[PDB]
């Protein structure tokens, strides 16, 4: 019906400011360290 | 009556750490490297199975 020369444009729906746009196509119209390792009793302990 | 150093959350301890080492990288600090990291250990491999993604920041 609304086919034109072999264009299937059959398949659609047919029944501040105020800029108007065209329809169809829309455009304006833990762990804490011990005490080795830690240098003492390890220079120390006069027993 | 006693003195008890801390009652554990959820079965861990509080964690405390250096406020200086604080202070000394966050007024030094210039870029945030990220890497993104991904784990992944099957079962019939070593014994245990865990998959997880993350990011972590290399300049840390």
């Amino acid at each position: 019906x609304x086919x034109x020369x072999g264009r299937x444009x059959x398949x659609x729906p047919x029944x501040x400011x105020t800029x108007x746009v065209t329809x169809l196509x829309x455009x304006x119209x833990r762990x804490y360290l011990r005490f080795h390792x830690x240098x003492y009793x390890x220079x120390x302990x006069x027993x | 009556t006693r003195v008890i150093p801390q009652v554990e959350v959820g079965n861990r301890k509080h964690y405390l750490e250096d406020k200086l080492k604080v202070y000394k990288q966050a007024m030094n600090e210039t870029s945030e490297q990220l890497v993104p990291i991904r784990l992944e250990f099957d079962q019939d491999r070593d014994r245990f199975f865990l998959r997880d993604t993350l990011l972590w920041n290399k300049n840390d």
